[PDB]
């Protein structure tokens, strides 16, 4: 019996 | 606005659940799922009512609403 799964889908500082 | 909460149903009938907003392009769910199956994102088609779900579809353009399935299927 799977588990539950809800996925949520959600430069000055730079130095490269 | 509020998230809806999408079932991605797999060929072997598993699921994984998305919660993505009205304006949100499925390619990030598309590739979540595929990441999440461990495949290729190109190596699936997503279907939403039997119709394909494009990279920069979103839930507004399909009309899609909470607790709304989609079908995943080899491409």
């Amino acid at each position: 019996e799977a588990e539950e799964r809800v996925v949520v889908i959600s430069n000055s500082s730079s130095r490269y | 606005g509020e998230y809806i909460k999408l079932k991605v149903i797999g060929q072997d009938s598993s699921e994984i659940h998305f919660k993505v907003k009205m304006t949100t392009h499925l390619k990030k769910l598309k590739e979540s799922y595929a990441q999440r199956q461990g495949v290729p994102m190109n190596s699936l088609r997503f279907l939403f009512e039997g119709q394909r779900i494009a990279d920069n579809h979103t839930p507004k353009e399909l009309g899609m609403e909470e607790e709304d399935v989609i079908e995943v299927y080899q491409e």
